[PDB]
DNA sequence: TGGTCGGCGCCCGAACAGGGACTG
DNA sequence: CAGTCCCTGTTCGGGCGCCG
């Protein structure tokens, strides 16, 4: 029924007053059940009759359940909550299956009509005032205020949850030894005690809610494994996620794309190597959720690949903290990477990706890195652990890149697992000019409201050239000139320059950039034996510079 | 009930925090909620609801083989807010008696706010939250009656209090320095760490008889100079071995308006092979000793204006090679220094890092009297990660982040 | 016909920010 | 100094997924 754990205090945002929008027309079927609930919850005392002295109304209306005759009396509080005060989430996340650790015995629960039977504080109640439309089009529309929390309003979940902990404290407390996932109203109750034993407890726990106004009625699963909780089926020694069906269609829209993707989002947390790059990709002209747009290559064959995956039928286990946890990355191609969370090979946890290209001049150990991070906060937040890490990268590639690297980077206890592709610098620079090797002065520039600008070399043992660049600009020519001073020198040569912008973003051995010249300048890189890069200030007439600067400053 | 809850207020139109909690470990979960836990049975903490929406992050931390976890919040985001209550009405006077001290003790007495009501109108800010494990439940919430650690008005408030407790201890050794910063009370002194490490016992003696509790640890920041800005000392040049100490003396001229360029800038007038061998003239090979001379001679240009917030930089070498810069203005380095991974176990990147801007720091307060805006070398991600894990200073200075290419680092190495 | 709320994830764009390079 | 450029990071919001 309606609970007496204490009410809630709300205020409103300073000097507003309540809403006073009217209800916007509902059909004659929505009616009809509306007053078919509004009878109930008055009769019960959920909400009450309002006359004139109420100056107030929001709209209202309902929704139908997955296969039930129930209905979801909603209200259309969008201007009370920009109005009303605003309250601290206390909802921090969400619980993993991945993370529940074996039990022997379990059971789910779930509240019933669970906002409705927490009050409202009685101050609030005024503006929680609503209107029920006739269908006959001719009596006033009954007008009534909620006494509970109202669904929809921008503060009941808060509370909800609050009063929901507030409530099972008791019971947690003098049963510390029984696991309660809490969901809002949805909960989960673990135990290591025999059917019989746990069977009680579970009734008491039942009776307590009841007892506080909670009614946990038959929805109740019990020798019900597999149970349905949070969207998997829990099974006495492994998980798995719902049936989650793709959609199949001739032409794709943009919300398409979006569904799309949201599902093998939500997928790749079990189903591992799904990947979404270039369904993604296929969303960057921002346009209508409704304007159609046409599939590329590259990813009519990436849905179809994961569309196969989702085919075999795949589960996880679950925690068992008695072992080590262990992670385990690699590389999928252009950015993305895979991986899975095990603690015995191949029965693992969990598995997820990680595509997120932080940057515009990075490498794949660069990424890696981004990757092993998110991988540990996420690993803490399902475990409050870290993981000992396996890597597709040389336990020497490592020490090099760090040991080398202005930024202090850092990995947790990790080893090698010469699983390939393995990871690794494409190549190195020469910390120390190379013997016997023409060394080019190279430099460019362009002017500032003109078109073009240009850029170009010189050599120590005589040799000179230039290239009339377009659209360029004072950074676009230092680089596009490093570009020549590759191809038109050998296996081993030495450049030197004056701008940092590229000696910055070379020195980092970057191997994958946004800008097709910079690209350029790897792969080059890449083919010779050896190369240095030295710095000098620009404008500081230094032998060598000022030739340089001069065949291009004009 | 005759107490004295002074009244505060945040800055003019300034809510308060409301900042995000982030994930902790089991190991800090189970401690910052056995702790939350005492803290509440007596009153210094009390569950609060959804409807309070300011929010703190906290967490906890060990300390010294003590094995004796201790909570800790970064208000940074209230001290921010929480108006000149600090500044501009309750500041302290600098006490450079303290640079010089031949040995200082830093001390935690913070455990003693505890004692001190806090404002009621005001404790509705303290709000922060501790959450579960895989998220089993929802975030519990608290907030603070009494006064609250690490937070700018928390020692301030107490002071007053605080100085009548030293006039015994404190007149009778007016030698002495004695400094508050946030939760912690600096000693200065002069006496050997024979006999001064024994007079550190008798002011505990003095404040354990008088409420206050707290459980090589001295310091002596003057007793180690700022190290100059070196350059090389080599009997051959090459193109580029000169072209280096060129460009690297062209900037370290900003320091140093005053700083010879062309001597050593003739010497290379054309496209020549960075392999190749050219020694130097005297002039410019007198040169050499002569801008080397300037680098002995401390910079001209430095006051330390308190009207501004005093900045940081910092470089990460080789081998526990780390590098200070602490400066208000844009070359104007007030003082400068570097710290190196010592004769123990080898650690890690972060885990240097972090002790290398708690040494800066805990150096920069005695040194000024407050704490730096640290100007980091690490990635965000990667910072925010571990941090926590390797910190036990129970203050946060505040930071940022910033990715920039070396070769100025030529300059402090 | 459609229309509500809170949490978290992903991805994208937009809006800031801050440096260094020039120019007035 | 301004007044701009480039360039690179960061934050915020929106759309979708999933949960109640
Ligand atoms: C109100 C709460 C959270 N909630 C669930 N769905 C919604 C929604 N669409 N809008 C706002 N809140 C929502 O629903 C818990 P729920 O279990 O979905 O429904 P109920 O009211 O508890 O009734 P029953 O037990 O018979 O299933
Ligand atoms: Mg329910
Ligand atoms: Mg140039």
């Amino acid at each position: 029924p309606i609970s007496p754990i204490e009410t809630v205090p709300v205020k409103l945002k300073p000097g507003m007053d309540g809403p006073k929008v009217k209800q916007w027309p509902l059909t004659e079927e929505k009616i009809k059940a509306l007053v078919e609930i509004c009878t109930e919850m008055e009769k019960e005392g959920k909400i009450s009759k309002i006359g004139p002295e109420n100056p107030y109304n929001t709209p209202v209306f309902a929704i139908k359940r997955k296969d039930s005759t129930k209905w979801r009396k909603l209200v259309d509080f969008r201007e009370l909550n920009k109005r009303t005060q605003d309250f601290w989430e206390v909802q921090l996340g969400i619980p993993h299956p991945a993370g529940l650790k074996k039990k022997k015995s379990v059971t789910v629960l779930d509240v019933g009509d669970a906002y409705f039977s927490v009050p409202l504080d009685e101050d609030f109640r005024k503006y929680t005032a609503f209107t029920i439309p006739s269908i006959n089009n001719e009596t006033p529309g009954i007008r009534y205020q909620y006494n509970v929390l109202p669904q929809g309003w921008k503060g009941s979940p808060a509370i909800f949850q609050s009063s929901m902990t507030k409530i099972l404290e008791p019971f947690k407390k003098q049963n510390p030894d029984i696991v309660i996932y809490q969901y809002m109203d949805d909960l989960y109750v673990g135990s290591d005690l025999e059917i019989g034993q746990h069977r009680t407890k579970i009734e008491e726990l039942r009776q307590h809610l009841l007892r506080w106004g909670l009614t946990t009625p038959d929805k109740k699963h019990q020798k019900e494994p597999p149970f349905l909780w949070m969207g998997y089926e829990l099974h006495p020694d492994k998980w798995t996620v719902q049936p989650i069906v793709l959609p199949e269609k001739d032409s794709w829209t943009v919300n398409d794309i979006c569904k799309l993707v949201g599902k093998l989002n939500w997928a790749s947390q079990i189903y591992p190597g799904i990947k979404v790059r270039q369904l993604s990709k296929l969303l960057r002209g921002t346009k209508a959720l409704t304007e159609v747009i046409p599939l590329t290559e590259e990813a009519e064959l990436e849905l179809a690949e994961n569309r196969e995956i989702l085919k075999e039928p795949v589960h996880g286990v679950y925690y068992d903290p008695s072992k080590d946890l262990i992670a385990e990355i690699q590389k999928q191609g252009q950015g993305q990477w895979t991986y899975q969370i095990y603690q015995e090979p191949f029965k693992n946890l969990k598995t997820g990706k990680y595509a997120r290209m932080r940057g515009a001049h990075t490498n794949d150990v660069k990424q890696l890195t981004e990757a092993v991070q998110k991988i540990t906060t996420e690993s803490i937040v399902i475990w409050g652990k870290t993981p000992k890490f396996k890597l597709p990268i040389q336990k020497e590639t490592w020490e090099t890149w760090w040991t080398e690297y202005w930024q202090a980077t850092w990995i947790p206890e990790w080893e090698f697992v010469n699983t390939p592709p393995l990871v690794k610098l494409w190549y190195q620079l020469e910390k120390e000019p190379i013997v016997g090797a023409e060394t080019f002065y190279v430099d460019g520039a362009a002017n500032r409201e003109t078109k073009l600008g240009k850029a170009g070399y010189v050599t120590n043992k005589g040799r000179q050239k230039v290239v009339p660049l377009t659209n360029t600009t004072n950074q676009k020519t230092e680089l596009q000139a490093i570009y020549l001073a590759l191809q038109d020198s050998g296996l081993e040569v030495n450049i030197v320059t004056d701008s940092q912008y590229a000696l910055g973003i070379i020195q980092a051995q970057p191997d994958k950039s946004e800008s097709e010249l910079v690209n350029q300048i790897i792969e080059q890189l890449i083919k010779k034996e050896k190369v240095y890069l030295a710095w000098v200030p620009a404008h500081k007439g230094i032998g060598g510079n000022e030739q340089v600067d001069k065949l291009v400053s004009a | 009930s005759p107490i004295e809850t002074v009244p505060v207020k945040l800055k003019p139109g300034m809510d308060g925090p409301k900042v995000k909690q982030w994930p902790l470990t089991e190991e800090k979960i189970k401690a910052l909620v056995e702790i939350c836990t005492e803290m509440e049975k007596e009153g210094k903490i009390s569950k609060i609801g959804p409807e309070n929406p300011y929010n703190t992050p906290v967490f906890a931390i060990k300390k010294k083989d003590s094995t004796k976890w201790r909570k800790l919040v970064d208000f940074r985001e209230l001290n921010k807010r929480t108006q000149d209550f600090w500044e501009v009405q309750l500041g302290i006077p600098h006490p450079a008696g303290l640079k010089k001290k031949k040995s200082v003790t830093v001390l935690d007495v913070g455990d003693a706010y505890f004692s001190v009501p806090l404002d009621e109108d005001f404790r509705k800010y303290t709000a922060f939250t501790i959450p579960s494990i895989n998220n089993e439940t929802p975030g519990i919430r608290y907030q603070y009656n009494v006064l609250p650690q690490g937070w700018k008005g928390s020692p301030a408030i107490f002071q007053s209090s605080m100085t009548k407790i030293l006039e015994p201890f404190k007149k009778q050794n007016p030698d002495i320095v004695i400094y508050q910063y946030m939760d912690d009370l600096y000693v200065g002194s002069d006496l050997e760490i024979g006999q001064h490490r024994t007079k550190i016992e008798e002011l505990r003696q003095h404040l354990l008889r008088w409420g206050l509790t707290t459980p090589g640890y001295e310091l002596h920041p003057d007793k180690w100079t700022v190290q100059p800005i070196v350059l090389p000392e080599k009997d051959s040049w090459t193109v580029n071995d000169i072209q280096k100490l060129v460009g690297k003396l062209n900037w370290a001229s900003q320091i140093y308006p005053g700083i010879k360029v062309r001597q050593l800038s003739k010497l290379l007038r054309g496209t020549k092979a960075l392999t190749e061998v050219i020694p130097l003239t005297e002039e410019a090979e007198l040169e050499l000793a002569e801008n080397r001379e300037i680098l002995k001679e401390p910079v001209h240009g430095v006051y330390y204006d308190p009207s501004k917030d005093l900045i940081a930089e910092i470089q990460k070498q080789g081998q526990g090679q780390w590098t200070y810069q602490i400066y208000q203005e844009p070359f104007k380095n007030l003082k400068t220094g570097k710290y190196a991974r010592m004769r123990g176990a080898h650690t890690n990147d972060v885990k240097q890092l972090t002790e290398a801007v708690q040494k800066i720091t805990t150096e920069s307060i005695v040194i000024w009297g407050k704490t730096p805006k640290f100007k980091l070398p690490i990635q965000k991600e990667t910072w925010e990660t571990w941090w926590t894990e390797y910190w036990q200073a129970t203050w946060i200075p505040e930071w940022e982040f910033v990715n920039t290419p070396p070769l100025v680092k030529l300059w402090y190495q």
